[PDB]
C-alpha cells in the first residue's frame, strides 16, 4: 500500500504531456485551463491530463481501494469511507453525540438546500460561457468540463473574466493606497494585530514579532513562500509569509493571524487536544477574518478608503458573483467527488461502471458533462491531487458552511445592520467573546458543542 | 488630626496622562509609607501603588509601566503620575497612610478620593436652576437643579455650608444625551421662608464652574 | 493572589440588633486581617486590624474575631450611623494587599410616609427652551415607592427619571426625586401638572399639583 | 556586627540550582541592607509574607535562609504558601505560615540555549507531596502500577526527573526564571541578622 | 569614591621575594574579594589569583601555585600579594582589583568582572644593579637640507632600573620630539633615544640641550647637541 | 584551561567607524562569565562589559557586548578618538583567563618615513663601544623593514628596534634602530648604511655615512 501511495503521488507530481516541448500540470496545463479561451487547446490539455495520468493511476487506484478497505474493516469500520467519516464522530457526551452516518444525511440535507442557488448561478454562467464559446455550448445542457476555469472545475474563479456582471465597474483594490502611504509588511501585521485586539483578543507575543519571517529574505537564502501559521509549542507562535505590499497579502495576513489566535487560545489544553474541534474549524476561523477585513466599512475605518468613498449595488454584485464562483461553485464539485468515493469504498459502484457513474454524477449533481467519452480504462477522479494523494475532501464543504455559520453568529453579536456580506466585526468584544469560547476548547469538547458555543 | 487631601482628578482622553497629588498634614509624613488605592463599582477596592520610606516603590502588574508613584517629603506630598490611561482606569483614587503594629500592616488613614474619568467625550458645565418653594403650605421644601454637565462630579452646598440639616443632594442621573443631571433639595420651616435667605453653591471643577443661586418664593 | 470573599451580600437589621458578618480568605492568613467601614460618599475607615484589635477611637460595639481562613466582624448593637458597606482585607501578602467585595448593612425601621412636594420649571430654564418639573418624596421608609406624572390628567411615560438617596445615617429614611422633562413647547401646551405618590405609609395615593401660570 | 549580608552573592550568582535540587545558603551575623532589592529593573516578582517589604530594614531575625533555583515563568506563582502544582508538590514547598519574601526574574538570556539547555530539571512524579522545606534528590524509578520496576524505566515505570530544555525562542510562560526565597527565622535565640536601622 | 591605592615600585634580584600592598577604600571591604593581575612590558594581562576579604579563602592560577600568597588585613582594609622565588620574567606591573567574579562569603561565581583597579606596581626582577645613564649626542647631519628639516637627539644608554625622563631645553622645546620606549639590552641595562626635528637654519643659531633625569640613581644630565665640528 | 583568542591583534579603523572585536573561546563559555576590559597606554584596565552584554558603570551607550557559546563580540558603534586603545576579553567560566588583546589604531593614509642616520659620538667611542642610530620619522602604516649594512655586510643579531605609540595628532609612528658595535669593529669599517623599505616609498631609501665624513 505504501508503494502504491508513493507511486500514485509521484505519477501525479511528475506527470507531463508532450506537444504532439512538454508541459507539466503546474504551471503549464494549469495556465491553459485558467487563461486559454481556445476550445481545442483547453480540450487537449484536459484530455491529455486525464489520459497521461488517469489511465496509469486506474489500476493502482483499484488496488488502493481494496487495501484501504481491508485496513478499515480490520479497524471495525464498514469501509474506508466510513473510516473517514469517523473524523466527525462523537460518542459518550449525551446531547452532543454524532454518528458517522449522520454526516451523509446532514451533508445531503444542506446540499438540497443549496441546490436553488447553484442552479441559478449555473444558468448565469452557462449563458455567459455561451457568449464566450458560441457554437460549443447548449442552453439547456451541462457545462463542458474543460471550460470551467481550472483543470477540473473545482472552482469557477477564473470564469470571472468571462462572467463579470458589470465589466465597467472596477473592483475595490486599496493596494495603491497602501503604497502611497508607504506601507510595509510590519504595518500590515500590526493592523491585523490591532483588528484582533479590537474584539478583545490578545496581542501577538513578543516572540512572534522577533521570530516570524514576514518578508522574503532575498538572494541570501531561499525560502518556501507559502503563507503558513506555525505553532511550535512551548509558547512559540510564528508566521512564515513572503509578504508583498498588496491588498491580497493584507487579507492573507489577517487569515493566518486568525490561525495564530486559534492556536494561542487552546494552548492551555493538553498537548493532544491542541487542534481544531474538527478538520474544518481552523480554516473557517481563518476565512472569517479576511471576510471582515476586506469590507469597505473596515478599509474606510483604517484609512485605506477615503471617507467619501460611495459603495454601489453593481460593484457589490460583482464582488458577490466572484465570491460565488469560488465558494458556491466548489460545493457541488466537492460533494459529488466525495459521494463517488464513499460509494466506491462501500462497494456500490462496480469497477466496470466507475467512470460511468462518475460522469453520470458529474452530469446529474454538478451539471457538468465530459467533452470526450471516457471508458473504464481512465480514472478521472485520480487526476485530482486529493484523490491520488489519499486525502479526504468533504472538509472543504464542511469548512465552507462553518465559515458563514460563524460569521452570521458573530455579526449578530456585533449588532450588525444590513446584509451579512457588508459586516465587519471590528470593535465587538461580544463577538470576540463568543468566538473565544470556542477557540479555547481546541479538541477537548465535541465539535457539536464547539459549534454551539459560537452559533447556539 | 491626620488629614489627607487628594487633588488632580478629572476628565482625560484615552491614551492620555494625568498626575494626582495628595497633601498630608498632622503627622511626620516622611516616617510613614504612602499608598494609592482605587475604587470602582464593578471591582471594589483595589490596591494601585505603594511607596515606602526608603524610596522603594511597588505596583501591581496591571499598572507597572503605566503609573509611577513618588513622594516629596519637604512638601508633605504624594504623587501618582499616570500615562497610557484606558477607560478601565476610571475610578475614585484614594491616598492612604500605611502603618503597622508588630507585623500587622493596615491603612489607618484615607483621603477623600478624587474621581478620574477616562473618556473621549467633552466637558460641559452645568446649568443651575432654582426649585422655588411653594407659595402654598409647617414645613416647606426648596432646592436647586444642576442639569446637563459632564463629567462627574458636581458638589453642592447651601449658604456656604452653614445649612446642612435637612439637605438631600441626590445621586446624579445619566440622561439619554450622555450628560448628567442632579438636584439638591432642603426642607425648612415654612415660617423661615421670610426670615432666612437660601443659596445653593454648585461647583463643577472639570469645567471650572462655580455658581451661587439664590432660591426665592415667587 | 489571595482572594477574599464576604458573606452576606446585604442584610437588613434593626437598631439594637446584633449584626454578624463573615470574611473568608482563599488560604490561611493567620490573623493578618483588617476590617474597614465605608459610608456613602466617604473613604474607607479602619475598624479592626490583626483580626481582633479595635482601632483607636472606634466604638466598642465593633469587634473582630477569627483566625486562619474564616473571620467575623460583629456589631453588638447596631446604631443608625452604622449603615454602611464593610470590607475585609488580608495583610498577609504584600505589596499585593487584597480586599473583600463588601457587605451592605441596611437599617430596618418603622414605616414612614413621604413628604411630597412639586416644583415647576424656573423661568430661566424656560428661556433656554426646556422645562423640568420635579417631584420630591422626602424621608420615607421602606424604600419602595411609586410616582406617576399626570399632565392635564394624562399619564406620562418615558419622559421622567428618578433618583434615590442612600439611607440617612440619623433617621434611616430614604428620599426620592422624579424629574419630568418636556420641551418648552409641550410644557406651554398644557395647564395641570401633577405627581401622584404611592407608598406603604399612606392610606391612599397623595397627589401634588400646580397650574402652569398660577402661584 | 559590621559585615553586610551577602545578598549580591545569592542574587548575582552565575549558576543556579535545579528546582528539585534547590540551593540553600544560611545568612547569619550580618547587617542586611535590603535596599539593593528596591526598584530593581529586573525583578518580575517581589512578594513578602508576614512582614512588609517597606519595613525590612527595621527588622531583626535569628537567621535568614536564601533558597535559590530556576523554574519556568508559569510556575513562579507556585513559589508561595498555599499553592499546588508540580513545583509546590514535588520540588519546593513553603509552609502555610511562611514568613519571608519571594523574588523572581526572567533569565532567558542566561539559561536558555538554541537547541535546548537540558541542565535544568524538575521532579515530575512522587509518591507523596513534599513537606515544607524538604528537598528530594532521589532518582528512584517511579512505580505507577503494581509491577515492581527493579530500577529500570518501562511500562508504568518512569524516570522521575524531567528537563526544562529551555530555548530562547520559547514563550514567556516557558522561559527560565531565577527565583530567590528569603526565609526570616525567629527562634528563642539572640538575633544575628539585623537591618541597618537596628 | 571607590579607590584602590597600591604600594610603590620595587626592584628585586632573582630568587628574592616581593610583597605588594593594596589599600581599598570607599566600599565595604569584606563584601568583595580582591583579584590580582599582572602585565609584563608590552604584553597582555595575566591573572594571578583571588582572595576573599571575608574568610580569607583563595584561588590561585596554576602558573603561580607554589610561589604566590595572598592575604588581607580588615582593620586596614588592605590586600597583599607576595610573589616568591622571583625570576627574570616576573618583571611586570602588578594590579590589584576589586573582584565581582567570586563571592566573598560563599566563594561561588558571580555575574561581573574586576570593576575597580589599582594604579599598578612595577616590579623589576634583574641581577643588574642601579646605574645612571650615559648620555651621548645624536648630532644633526652636515648633509641637512638648507631651508628644510634636520634631526638631532640624545642616546640615553646603560641605565637601570626604569624609568628615565627626557626633556628638551628644559621643557621649552616639545614640538617634534619623540622619546622612544626604552629597550632592555643584552647587558641587562636599558637604553633609549630622544629625537627631535628642527629647522635646519635653526642649527646655526639655536642651542639644543636634552635634560635627562634618572631618579633611581639620582642622576641628572644636561647634554648640548652640536652640529658638524669636523 | 579555556583559552580566549582575539583576532586581529591590531584592528585599523577610522574615527566614526563601527568596530566589532572578536573573542573566540577554545570551549563553550557561559555568558554569565565573560567580560571586556579597555586599557590605554600607561593606564590600568577599565571594566567595559560584564555578563557578555551588561555595561559597567560610566560606560557609554556606543559600547555593546554580545555573543554566546564560543563566539563573543565587543561592538563600538561609533569610534570616538578616546576609543583607540587595547581591549581584552576575560572568562571565568573555568578558572580565569584573559584574551591576548586587540589594539584599535587610527587608520590613516600612507605616509613615508623621513629617514636619518647618526654615527657614534667620539665620547662613546672613548669607552669601547659604538652605537649607530637610524631614525624613521612619522610614517604610516607601522610595518617597515630596516636593514643595517657595514661595508656591504648585512648585520644580524646586533640591532634593537623601538617604536613610539601612535601619535595623537598625526596618527603616525616613529621608529628607531640602534646597531651596537665594538669600537674595534667600528674603526675597522668605513661605510655605515641603514636601508628602509616601506609601503610609502617608491624604492627603498638608504642613508649612510663614511667614518670620517665632514
Ligand atoms: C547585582 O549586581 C548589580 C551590578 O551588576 C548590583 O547593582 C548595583 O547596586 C548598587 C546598589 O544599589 C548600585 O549603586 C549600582 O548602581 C548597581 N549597578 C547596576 C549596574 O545595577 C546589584 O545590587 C547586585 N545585587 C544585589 C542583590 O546586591
Ligand atoms: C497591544 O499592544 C499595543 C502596542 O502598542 C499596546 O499599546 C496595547 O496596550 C496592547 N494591548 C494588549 C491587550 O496587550
Ligand atoms: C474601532 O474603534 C477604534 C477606536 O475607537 C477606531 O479607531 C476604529 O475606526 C473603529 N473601527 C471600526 C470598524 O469600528
Ligand atoms: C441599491 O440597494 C438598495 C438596498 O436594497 C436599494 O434601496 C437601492 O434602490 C439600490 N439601488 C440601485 C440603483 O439598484
Ligand atoms: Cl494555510
Ligand atoms: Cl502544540
Ligand atoms: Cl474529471
Ligand atoms: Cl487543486
Ligand atoms: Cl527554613
Ligand atoms: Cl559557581
Ligand atoms: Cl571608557
Ligand atoms: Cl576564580
Ligand atoms: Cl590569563
Ligand atoms: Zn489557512
Amino acid at each position: 500500500l505504501n508503494t502504491i501511495l508513493n507511486t500514485m503521488s509521484t505519477i501525479y507530481s511528475t506527470g507531463k504531456v508532450c506537444n504532439p516541448e512538454c508541459l507539466l500540470l503546474e504551471p503549464g496545463l494549469n495556465e491553459i485551463m485558467a487563461n486559454s479561451l481556445d476550445y481545442n487547446e483547453r480540450l487537449w490539455a484536459w484530455e491529455s491530463w486525464r489520459s497521461e495520468v488517469g489511465k496509469q493511476l486506474r489500476p493502482l487506484y483499484e488496488e488502493y481501494v481494496v487495501l484501504k478497505n481491508e485496513m478499515a474493516r480490520a479497524n471495525h469500520y464498514e469501509d474506508y469511507g466510513d473510516y473517514w467519516r469517523g473524523d466527525y464522530e462523537v460518542n459518550g457526551v449525551d446531547g452532543y453525540d454524532y454518528s458517522r452516518g449522520q454526516l451523509i444525511e446532514d451533508v445531503e440535507h444542506t446540499f438540497e438546500e443549496i441546490k436553488p442557488l447553484y442552479e441559478h448561478l449555473h444558468a448565469y454562467v452557462r449563458a455567459k460561457l455561451m457568449n464566450a464559446y458560441p457554437s460549443y455550448i447548449s442552453p439547456i445542457g451541462c457545462l463542458p468540463a474543460h471550460l470551467l476555469g481550472d483543470m477540473w472545475g473545482r472552482f469557477w474563479t477564473n470564469l470571472y473574466s468571462l462572467t463579470v456582471p458589470f465589466g465597467q465597474k472596477p473592483n475595490i483594490d486599496v493596494t495603491d493606497a497602501m503604497v502611497d502611504q508607504a506601507w510595509d509588511a510590519q504595518r500590515i501585521f500590526k493592523e491585523a494585530e490591532k483588528f484582533f485586539v479590537s474584539v478583545g483578543l490578545p496581542n501577538m507575543t513578543q516572540g512572534f514579532w522577533e521570530n516570524s519571517m514576514l518578508t522574503d529574505p532575498g538572494n541570501v537564502q531561499k525560502a518556501v513562500c507559502h503563507p503558513t501559521a506555525w505553532d511550535l509549542g512551548k509558547g512559540d507562535f510564528r508566521i512564515l509569509m513572503c509578504t508583498k505590499v498588496t491588498m491580497d497579502d493584507f487579507l492573507t495576513a489577517h487569515h493566518e493571524m486568525g490561525h495564530i489566535q486559534y492556536d494561542m487560545a487552546y494552548a492551555a489544553q493538553p498537548f493532544l487536544l491542541r487542534n481544531g474541534a474538527n478538520e474544518g474549524f481552523h480554516e473557517a476561523v481563518g476565512e472569517i477574518m479576511s471576510l471582515s477585513a476586506a469590507t469597505p466599512k473596515h478599509l474606510k475605518s483604517i484609512g485605506l478608503l477615503s471617507p467619501d468613498f460611495q459603495e454601489d449595488n453593481e460593484t457589490e454584485i460583482n464582488f458577490l458573483l466572484k465570491q460565488a464562483l469560488t465558494i458556491v461553485g466548489t460545493l457541488p464539485f466537492t460533494y459529488m467527488l466525495e459521494k463517488w468515493r464513499w460509494m466506491v469504498f462501500k462497494g456500490e459502484i462496480p469497477k466496470d461502471q466507475w467512470m460511468k457513474k462518475w460522469w453520470e454524477m458529474k452530469r446529474e449533481i454538478v451539471g457538468v458533462v465530459e467533452p470526450v467519452p471516457h471508458d473504464e480504462t481512465y480514472c478521472d477522479p485520480a487526476s485530482l491531487f486529493h484523490v491520488s494523494n489519499d486525502y479526504s475532501f468533504i472538509r472543504y464543504y464542511t469548512r465552507t458552511l462553518y465559515q458563514f455559520q460563524f460569521q452570521e453568529a458573530l455579526c449578530q453579536a456585533a449588532k450588525h445592520e444590513g446584509p451579512l456580506h457588508k459586516c465587519d466585526i471590528s470593535n465587538s468584544t461580544e463577538a470576540g467573546q463568543k468566538l473565544f469560547n470556542m477557540l479555547r476548547l481546541g479538541k477537548s469538547e465535541p465539535w457539536t458543542l464547539a459549534l454551539e458555543n459560537v452559533v447556539g | 488630626q491626620v488629614q489627607l487631601v487628594e487633588s488632580g482628578g478629572g476628565l482625560v482622553q484615552p491614551g492620555g496622562s494625568l498626575r494626582l497629588s495628595c497633601a498630608a498634614s498632622g503627622f511626620t509624613f516622611s516616617s510613614y509609607d504612602m499608598h494609592w488605592v482605587r475604587q470602582t463599582t464593578g471591582k471594589g477596592l483595589e490596591w494601585v501603588s505603594t511607596i515606602g520610606t526608603a524610596g522603594d516603590t511597588y505596583y501591581p502588574d496591571s499598572v507597572k509601566g503605566r503609573f509611577t508613584i513618588s513622594r516629596e517629603d519637604a512638601k508633605n506630598s504624594l504623587y501618582l503620575q499616570m500615562n497610557s490611561l484606558r477607560a478601565g482606569d476610571t475610578a475614585v483614587y484614594y491616598c492612604a497612610r500605611g502603618d503597622s503594629s508588630g507585623y500587622y500592616y493596615y491603612f489607618d488613614y484615607w483621603g477623600q478620593g478624587t474621581l478620574l474619568t477616562v473618556s473621549s467625550a467633552s466637558t460641559k458645565g452645568p446649568s443651575v436652576f432654582p426649585l422655588a418653594p411653594s407659595s402654598k403650605s409647617g414645613t416647606a421644601a426648596l432646592g436647586c437643579l444642576v442639569k446637563d454637565y459632564f463629567p462627574e462630579p458636581v458638589t453642592v452646598s447651601w449658604n456656604s455650608g452653614a445649612l446642612t440639616s435637612g439637605v438631600h443632594t441626590f445621586p446624579a442621573v445619566l440622561q439619554s444625551s450622555g450628560l448628567y443631571s442632579l438636584s439638591s433639595v432642603v426642607t425648612v420651616p415654612s415660617s423661615s421662608l421670610g426670615t432666612q435667605t437660601y443659596i445653593c453653591n454648585v461647583n463643577h471643577k472639570p469645567s471650572n464652574t462655580k455658581v451661587d443661586k439664590k432660591v426665592e418664593p415667587k | 493572589d489571595i482572594q477574599m470573599t464576604q458573606s452576606p451580600s446585604s442584610l437588613s437589621a434593626a437598631v439594637g440588633d446584633r449584626v454578624t458578618i463573615t470574611c473568608r480568605a482563599s488560604q490561611s492568613i493567620g490573623s493578618y486581617l483588617n476590617w474597614y467601614q465605608q459610608k456613602p460618599g466617604k473613604a474607607p475607615k479602619l475598624l479592626i486590624y490583626a483580626a481582633s484589635s479595635l482601632q483607636s477611637g472606634v466604638p466598642s460595639r465593633f469587634s473582630g474575631s477569627g483566625s486562619g481562613t474564616d473571620f467575623t466582624l460583629t456589631i453588638s448593637s447596631l446604631q443608625p450611623e452604622d449603615f454602611a458597606i464593610y470590607y475585609c482585607q488580608q495583610s498577609y501578602v504584600s505589596p499585593t494587599y487584597t480586599f473583600g467585595p463588601g457587605t451592605k448593612v441596611d437599617i430596618k425601621r418603622t414605616v414612614a410616609a413621604p413628604s411630597v412636594f412639586i416644583f415647576p420649571p424656573s423661568d430661566e430654564q424656560l428661556k433656554s427652551g426646556t422645562a423640568s418639573v420635579v417631584c420630591l418624596l422626602n424621608n420615607f421608609y421602606p424604600r419602595e415607592a411609586k410616582v406617576q406624572w399626570k399632565v392635564d390628567n394624562a399619564l406620562q411615560s418615558g419622559n421622567s427619571q428618578e433618583s434615590v438617596t442612600e439611607q440617612d445615617s440619623k433617621d434611616s429614611t430614604y428620599s426620592l426625586s422624579s424629574t419630568l422633562t418636556l420641551s418648552k413647547a409641550d410644557y406651554e401646551k398644557h395647564k395641570v401638572y401633577a405627581c401622584e405618590v404611592t407608598h406603604q405609609g399612606l392610606s391612599s395615593p397623595v397627589t401634588k399639583s400646580f397650574n402652569r401660570g398660577e402661584c | 556586627i559590621t559585615n553586610l549580608c551577602p545578598f549580591g552573592e545569592v542574587f548575582n550568582a552565575t549558576r543556579f540550582a535545579s528546582v528539585y535540587a534547590w540551593n540553600r545558603k544560611r545568612i547569619s551575623n550580618c547587617v542586611a541592607d535590603y535596599s539593593v532589592l528596591y526598584n530593581s529593573a529586573s525583578f518580575s516578582t517581589f512578594k513578602c509574607y508576614g512582614v512588609s517589604p517597606t519595613k525590612l530594614n527595621d527588622l531583626c531575625f535569628t537567621n535568614v535562609y536564601a533558597d535559590s533555583f530556576v523554574i519556568r515563568g508559569d510556575e513562579v506563582r507556585q513559589i508561595a504558601p498555599g499553592q499546588t502544582g508540580n513545583i509546590a508538590d514535588y520540588n519546593y514547598k513553603l509552609p502555610d505560615d511562611f514568613t519571608g519574601c519571594v523574588i523572581a526574574w526572567n533569565s532567558n538570556n542566561l539559561d536558555s540555549k538554541v537547541g535546548g539547555n537540558y541542565n535544568y530539571l524538575y521532579r515530575l512524579f512522587r509518591k507523596s507531596n513534599l513537606k515544607p522545606f524538604e528537598r528530594d534528590i532521589s532518582t528512584e524509578i517511579y512505580q505507577a502500577g503494581s509491577t515492581p520496576c527493579n530500577g529500570v524505566k518501562g511500562f508504568n515505570c518512569y524516570f522521575p526527573l524531567q528537563s526544562y530544555g529551555f530555548q530562547p525562542t520559547y514563550g514567556v510562560g516557558y522561559q527560565p526564571y531565577r527565583v530567590v526565597v528569603l526565609s526570616f527565622e525567629l527562634l528563642h535565640a539572640p538575633a544575628t541578622v539585623c537591618g541597618p536601622k537596628k | 569614591q571607590v579607590q584602590l591605592v597600591q604600594s610603590g615600585a620595587e626592584v628585586k634580584k632573582p630568587g628574592a621575594s616581593v610583597k605588594v600592598s593594596c589599600k581599598a577604600s570607599g566600599y565595604p571591604f569584606t563584601s568583595y574579594g580582591i583579584s590580582w593581575v599582572r602585565q609584563a612590558p608590552g604584553q597582555g594581562l595575566e591573572w594571578m589569583g583571588w582572595i576573599s576579604t571575608y574568610n580569607g579563602n583563595t584561588n590561585y592560577a596554576q602558573k603561580f601555585q607554589g610561589r604566590v600568597t595572598m592575604t588581607t588585613d580588615t582593620s586596614t582594609t588592605t590586600g597583599y600579594m607576595e610573589l616568591r622565588r622571583l625570576r627574570s620574567d616576573d618583571t611586570a606591573v602588578y594590579y590589584c582589583a576589586r573582584d565581582y567574579t567570586r563571592g566573598a562569603w560563599f566563594g561561588e561565581s558571580l555575574i561581573g568582572g574586576f570593576d575597580n583597579w589599582g594604579q599598578g606596581t612595577l616590579v623589576t626582577v634583574s641581577s643588574a644593579s642601579t646605574k645612571g645613564p650615559s648620555v651621548f649626542p645624536l648630532a644633526p647631519s652636515s648633509k641637512s637640507t638648507s631651508g628644510g628639516t634636520a634631526a638631532l637627539g640624545c642616546l640615553v644608554k646603560d641605565y637601570f632600573p626604569e624609568p628615565v625622563t627626557v626633556s628638551w631645553n628644559s621643557g621649552a622645546l616639545t614640538s617634534g620630539v619623540h622619546t622612544f620606549p626604552a629597550v632592555l639590552q643584552s647587558s641587562g641595562l636599558y637604553s633609549l633615544s630622544s629625537v627631535v626635528t628642527v629647522p635646519s637654519s635653526s642649527l646655526g643659531t639655536q642651542t639644543y640641550i636634552c635634560n635627562v633625569n634618572h631618579k633611581p640613581s639620582n642622576t641628572k644630565v644636561d647634554k648640548k647637541v652640536e652640529p658638524k665640528s669636523c
